[PDB]
């Protein structure tokens, strides 16, 4: 059911926003003035334009000077309750130079949400470059 | 087909590599005008977006698509600033545009109640009073139609001839660049002292083969030290091993 | 700034007649041509009238539809064609010149020029 | 179109006498009225143009005002020679004209 996500400010359907939703069998990632729904239903002026329980998709995304990083992995589920723990690190996808400040945000249709913050890790890498492990530096005295 | 210059095109460009040299190498453009730029530079640019004005003037009305410009085409139909970076640039096209009967399919403003701002387009069909007495939307005595079309003849003298003229207008720091000119390569030699570029990667070492194993997104690595370790190959995905001259 | 225009004409009901007027070289480009009649025994009416410098051309309602005018820049002449004749169209039709400024357009609403006439009889 | 009358249709005066025209129209021309002097045998002469300007080549005896719809003619004496038709234009009509006998 989730499809995407509508990133930008004011989000009124009425100024520009950032979608990045499915279209069919290609993702379509788009600013646009574009008159949305105020809460879609996905049934059975633009800046730019591209187009390209079960398993658990994790996403990161941040927002810098202009950019939108986007980063994710997918992983196996035999869970019917909750997210699994367990270490990973996300890999980054797309890098869009789009020039827009993103503050809220909203799905387009479980789905959980955190945020980010300054934290400084300690990063195990292993010998092919994956990060295998993470200290938290401020989780703490350990 | 170009807009007439009344009804000026344009088209945005962006997200695109602005190969320029197939246009300031041009034989066919009997103009060729830069302002704040160099024609020959245009390829090491950078832009946030171009615009590209597309229409067809008069040859002796090529002039008037510029900074600094007045008269009936600078003023009412199209103004670039004062301060306008981009290129203009301008080829005959009488053998495209001129028709026998006249190609009055083009039209310039030739009424206005006022002057344009740069880059502001009009295509009103108001009824323009030159008289004193009021139109009230009607051609007439003193009461114009404001657009007058072009008799754009092959047999027209060359000030008279159709010209397509297309500006190059450069948009900069509003948003990240997304238009930049190409990057051009050199060979690829191996196991010699270089000085080298990978894209944005420099430094100066011997490059040979690496037996590491690059995770699909890392392009180079990194030693205990911080040094570049490897680079991957910007065209073919060879990782070679950078080992610091003797 | 003189206008010599055709001679006399007679014609039968139904046929047309093209009035011309010759200009001095050089009015088209200052100058409007406009079309007056005069019946005998009446005033005048006025026609309609050319602008070479705009090729636009205004017409008195009672000709819209029966009247065609142009002109010839290569010449320096004015045309009126009245396409069908009836005997109430019996008149001298002359050619006056109005100036107008080629940057505004502002035409005169008077003539400063009167060719002699043109008397097509019907 | 734009109705136009001249008033009287006919004026008689001995030379040396002043005579005025009245003319109206249906619609306001601002001040663009013409008036020509037409004798027989002859195109019409301009007399005066945009309501009061005095044409070129014109005697001094002959001046006018109005403006908007009503406008006046006037000819401060009469000479033998001015016991012709006077006629009204606009951009778009004629008056009937008037005859001063």
């Amino acid at each position: 059911i989730i499809r995407g996500w509508i990133f930008g400010t004011t989000l009124d359907s009425k100024t520009q926003s950032l979608l990045i939703v499915n279209n069919a069998t290609n993702v379509v990632i788009k600013v646009c003035e574009f008159q949305f729904c105020n809460d879609p239903f996905l049934g059975v002026n633009c800046t730019f334009e591209y187009v390209s329980f079960k398993n658990l998709r994790e996403f990161v995304f941040k927002n810098i000077d202009g950019y939108f990083k986007i980063y994710s992995k997918h992983t196996p589920i035999n869970l019917v309750r909750d997210l699994p723990q367990g270490f990973s690190a996300l890999e980054p996808l797309v890098d869009l130079p789009i020039g827009i400040n993103i503050t809220r945000f909203q799905t387009l249709l479980a789905y959980y949400v955190g945020y980010l913050q300054p934290r400084t890790f300690l990063l195990k890498y292993n010998e092919n470059g994956t990060i295998t492990d993470a200290v938290d530096c401020a989780l703490d005295p350990l | 087909r170009f807009a007439s210059v009344y009804a000026w095109n344009r088209k945005r460009i962006s997200n695109c590599v602005a190969d320029y040299s197939v246009l300031y190498n041009s034989a066919s453009f009997s103009t060729f005008k830069c302002y704040g730029v160099s024609p020959t530079k245009l390829n090491d640019l950078c832009f946030t977006n171009v615009y590209a004005d597309s229409f067809v003037i008069r040859g002796d009305e090529v002039r008037q698509i510029a900074p600094g410009q007045t008269g009936k085409i600078a003023d009412y139909n199209y103004k670039l600033p004062d301060d306008f970076t981009g290129c203009v640039i301008a080829w005959n096209s009488n053998n495209l545009d001129s028709k026998v009967g006249g190609n009055y399919n083009y039209l310039y403003r030739l009424f206005r109640k006022s002057n344009l701002k740069p880059f502001e387009r009009d295509i009103s069909t108001e009824i323009y009073q030159a008289g004193s007495t009021p139109c009230n939307g009607v051609e007439g005595f003193n009461c114009y139609f404001p657009l007058q079309s072009y008799g754009f003849q092959p047999t027209n003298g060359v000030g008279y001839q159709p010209y397509r003229v297309v500006v190059l207008s450069f948009e900069l720091l509003h948003a990240p660049a997304t238009v930049c000119g190409p990057k051009k390569s050199t060979n690829l030699v191996k196991n010699k002292c270089v000085n080298f570029n990978f894209n944005g990667l420099t430094g100066t070492g011997v490059l040979t083969e690496s037996n590491k194993k690059f995770l699909p997104f890392q392009q180079f690595g990194r030693d205990i030290a911080d040094t570049t370790d490897a680079v991957r190959d910007p065209q073919t995905l060879e990782i070679l091993d950078i080992t610091p001259c003797s | 700034v003189q206008l010599v225009q055709s001679g006399a004409e007679v014609k039968k009901p139904g046929s047309s007649v093209k009035v011309s007027c010759k200009a001095s070289g050089g009015t088209f480009s200052s100058y409007t041509i406009s079309w007056v009649r005069q019946a005998p025994g009446q005033g005048l009416e006025w026609m309609g009238r050319i602008i070479p410098i705009l090729d636009r051309v205004m017409y008195a309602q009672k000709f819209q539809g029966r009247v065609t005018i142009t002109a010839d820049k290569s010449t320096s002449t004015a045309y009126m064609e009245l396409s069908s004749l009836r005997s109430e169209d019996t008149a001298v039709y002359y050619c006056a010149r109005r100036a107008i400024d080629s940057d505004t357009y502002v035409e005169q609403s008077h003539f400063d020029y009167w060719g002699q006439g043109t008397l097509v009889t019907v | 179109e734009i109705v136009m009358t001249q008033s009287p249709a006919t004026l008689s005066l001995s030379p040396g006498e002043r005579a005025t025209l009245s003319c109206r129209a249906s619609q306001s021309v601002s001040s663009y009225l013409a008036w020509y002097q037409q004798k027989p045998g002859q195109a019409p002469s301009l007399l005066i143009y945009d309501a009061s300007n005095r044409a070129t080549g014109i005697p001094a005896r002959f001046s006018g005002s109005g403006s908007g719809t009503d406008f006046t003619l006037t000819i401060s004496s009469l000479e033998p020679e001015d016991f012709a038709v006077y006629y009204c234009q606009q951009p778009l009509t004629f008056g009937g004209g008037t005859k001063v006998e």
